[PDB]
């Protein structure tokens, strides 16, 4: 009972809800992980999508630098959902340190590009 | 382990409702039950000033209805040694 | 050591003490900054910047991933004081309303109303150089902002305020009480060719004002030069939120009935007071100036923040301190 | 002669008398006519409507200089009703307001709630045309137009609606007092299949239901069926009026707190009631149906001005004509 | 009339007023002054519903300030023997 | 949000240069129009009166070429201060013989449009 909330709302289904994130971030043009059954069946993990997008200031001057972000679905109550989305950080995949690991790892601090990035998860979501 | 693909996974399409629900999703944890924009502490000078954030909360987007036909979002972030919650607001498309 | 030279060595060690400091220095541990897209339509900003209770807002270009300017109450009195002179249709002004905050600085730009780049420090610069650089152009204000050498993302981490500046100097430089030299024998403030207006005045001759002398407010005055009030470019923004125009039509009197219950009030202070007492006036409330009146509240002079941190950052004596 | 063949006279004359006058006869000396340009977004007609204390406009298309069709509470309605239902973010649903009324239109036609086009009659043509025309468009108002040869462009007079039709009867018809045989014995309103809604009932439920049965308003009962309350379509309108689709969330106990004062009331009568207690209560109150009600305010139907005018339109031994033609259609609250 | 054409006027702009004397356009008649959807709510709830209007302003334009964006334009005409004062709102450009 | 209706659109300043700025919005919006005509070389009031007249763009579009005439008037409310009367009448199509030299009316319907619909499109070159 309060403007600001965590993430994104959603209701309905959570299968299709998730079905729908990711037509999203499809469309967004980022990639990510997919859920892998574990002995025929699918398990609460299929909910944690880890992504991977390419930041447009970046590419718009010959730079191939990604953006990490984390989409977890939660369950408020019976029906109604909340999509957290999360910044692991950014990375020009061409300097570290000479190669050595990667995936965000290092700079933690601006919230831009990630708040662009996520307005454009927002606009794919709304307009599905 | 092959982490990043483009394709929406198959099995997320067309026969769907077998109540075989693939797993719930996790309940929601009481820490994203509350956002610190919400709490607009007024005192009567600083009007920028914020509680201290939680710190597994760091880099989390929240959103806010705008009722104008903006998107608004935050984040909030360290600088040093100091949290910057930033609000953007936004256009659409 | 004489009241004089007391002050001369109070202010070497305030001085001091902002050199020593980073505008970083000056931020709470946990604060809010609010963005504005450049392309939002001056429409939205105007209710945005209206129930966040702010009166400017750093602006973010969001293609690029840089800052994009500071957008005050300047702006909008630059461009509708433009609009006032040279149309003969007066619901013409409401058009504003539908410009991108781009074309709003765009306009500001042609009309030369605009400096060219984006004033600013890095966080961790002497807060003296955040001083200095607000000094150098206008301002009033100063975006803190870094860059992410990952991404070349501009991060604005802050705006910062010549009151801000002005409390924390208040709240931690105990030698401001030190500075007991009277207003009068000082050069600071305003003293003459004031812009006034009276309760008759209509409110889009207060705005020409607001725009030729850019300042911030214009006290009102009666026939004998007494002090009833003021009118603060502010004041303008709530006439014309909800898109209102024909409001900037209403003389002062009229405008002033459509003030929320929320205002501040009106500081005033003697000619014959000094710094340290208005330097504790900044630490325990907001003062955006003072009026300088006499006992019958004869309006004399204006004292603002950015007169105060001009002195108080230039020499004792460099500047409008120069004096007696 | 007995009851039934008194309405039966009754009848013949007010048909006789529906022939012979003209929908301009309707129209005051003076009045007034908003239009609508189709290109206005929703969030601007919404502010408009509720503005103006209307719930209706004509619209406009003013390349063509043609009349657009006529915008009424059902295209919000269907619209939220469609992308409430194929939308997993609540919040979604706020976009409308940035489509134009030209658009919010396409998506009927694409989902097939808006037939293929406009329809009107000449505001000199004989008023039953008016009355058969929103028969079988199962429109609830029907716009008065004239094209003018010179220039081409249609000329919208007005817009006519069955209430304002069946009010210029009762002022007009002394025979209204002989329509004594009541309701039970009649076919006439809706019995069974009732729409109705309960004060926990969310708003969006009410709206799906307002799509789906393509009504104007839902009862609002409680378990045991006694009714408490209504919910129109208009509230829907004030709720989402200046923006606030969340509103949308509330349950109907807690919009009825956001709604204003209206006097008049919600007009209730009897099985055992006829049509000239009704056109009294025409002439004297803006009645938009009445809820057939028990002993014991137990809900038992409801008939509203729709199947008042048809019935009364249709003839001899009760048509059966009537209603025919496309009868879901936009057409028009 | 007839005489239709371009463009503006030579005098009126270059240039060299002062004038000549220029005259003074007439003063404002008071049967313009009033207009009839001014009448606030609108009596019987009709609301429609309006007084007379004063014939020598029929097909005269009217207008209002919106606070939304839009022009705000009237006209009273005569149908047949009743009359019919439109007012659209529409987009500007 | 709903307040007073006036008689034309308002406007101010200088005359003359009111007078400029509406013959400049007429030729704008491609309308012709009536100049004014000295009693010497010199004028009279009757210059704040210019009756223009405009090509039909839904009619030309179509088969046909019918023109509306639109009669403008400057009054002046106060010093300073002023109405620009805007006054529809009529309009002619290609020798629909039936008739009025005073514009045809648009035949003996005498409808609000297209005539405010030009007055939108004079309004907007009047305040671009
Ligand atoms: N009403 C006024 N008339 C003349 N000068 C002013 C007025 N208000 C402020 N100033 C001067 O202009 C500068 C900036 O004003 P402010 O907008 O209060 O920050 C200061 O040096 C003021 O003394
Ligand atoms: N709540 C409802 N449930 C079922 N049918 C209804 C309901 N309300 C109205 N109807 C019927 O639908 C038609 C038109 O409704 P209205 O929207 O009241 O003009 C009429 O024949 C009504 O009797």
């Amino acid at each position: 009972r309060n403007k600001w909330h965590f993430g994104v709302r959603c209701r309905g289904d959570a299968p299709e809800i998730l079905l729908a994130v990711y037509r999203a971030l499809q469309r967004a043009g980022a990639q990510f992980t997919v859920p892998k059954p574990v002995n025929g069946k699918y398990r609460s993990d299929m909910y944690t999508i880890k992504s991977r997008w390419e930041i447009p200031h970046c590419k718009r001057e010959g730079k191939n630098t990604y953006a990490y972000i984390e989409l977890q679905l939660y369950e408020v109550m019976p029906g109604c959902f909340m999509l957290d989305v999360k910044s692991n950080g950014y990375k020009d995949i061409y300097s570290h340190p000479e190669r050595t690991a990667d995936h965000g790892m290092d700079d933690l601090k601006s919230s831009f590009p990630f708040l662009d990035l996520c307005a454009m998860l927002v606009c794919k979501l709304f307009s599905a | 382990s092959e982490q990043y693909s483009t394709e929406i996974p198959a099995f997320l399409t067309s026969n769907t409702l077998q109540e075989l629900k693939l797993p719930k999703p996790p309940s929601l944890p009481p820490h994203l039950e509350k956002c610190i924009l919400n709490s607009n502490t007024a005192y009567k000078e600083d009007q920028s000033v914020l509680p201290n954030p939680n710190h597994v909360l760091l880099n989390h987007l929240a959103a806010a209805n705008t009722q104008l036909g903006v998107l608004a979002l935050s984040a909030t972030t360290r600088y040093h040694r100091k949290y910057v919650t930033t609000a953007m607001f936004k256009n659409f498309d | 050591m004489d009241v004089q030279e007391t002050q001369k060595g109070a202010l070497k060690e305030i001085q001091a003490f902002i050199r020593s400091r980073t505008s970083y220095d000056v931020l709470p541990t946990s604060f809010r900054l609010i963005v504005f897209d450049v392309t939002l339509f001056v429409k939205t900003s105007l209710s945005l910047l209206t129930l966040n209770n702010i009166v400017s807002a750093p602006l973010w270009d969001s293609e690029a991933n840089k800052f994009a300017g500071l957008l005050t109450m300047a702006d909008f009195v630059n461009v509708i004081k433009y609009y006032y002179q040279s149309s003969s249709f007066p619901e013409a002004i409401a058009e504003i309303d539908k410009f991108r905050l781009l074309g709003l600085r765009e306009v500001e730009r042609k009309i030369g109303a605009i400096p060219p780049e984006t004033i600013y420090v890095h966080p961790m610069h002497s807060l003296m150089d955040a001083c200095l650089a607000m000094s150098k152009s206008r301002a009033r204000r100063i975006p803190l902002i870094d860059v992410d050498g990952e991404t070349g993302s501009e991060m604005i981490v802050s705006v910062l305020t010549q009151y801000r500046i002005l409390k924390f100097i208040s709240m931690n430089c105990k030698e401001t009480a030190m500075l007991r030299v009277p207003l009068n024998q000082m050069t600071i403030g305003t003293w003459s060719n004031l812009a006034t207006a009276s309760m008759e005045t209509k409110v889009y001759d207060v705005i020409k004002m607001l725009a030729e002398k850019n300042i911030s407010a214009v006290p009102i005055v009666n026939s004998e030069g007494t002090l009833l009030n003021v009118y603060e470019s502010v004041d303008v923004m709530h006439l014309i939120q909800d898109g209102d125009y024909s409001n900037l039509d209403l003389s002062v009197g009229e405008a002033l009935l459509k003030r929320p219950a929320n205002f501040d009030g009106v500081h005033t202070c003697r000619a014959t007071d000094r710094l340290d007492g208005i330097f504790d006036a900044i630490k325990h409330s907001r003062v955006h100036r003072l009026f300088v009146v006499d006992e019958n509240l004869k309006l004399e002079g204006i004292l603002s923040l950015a007169d105060i941190l001009n002195y108080i950052i230039y020499d004792k004596t460099t500047t409008p301190g120069v004096p007696e």
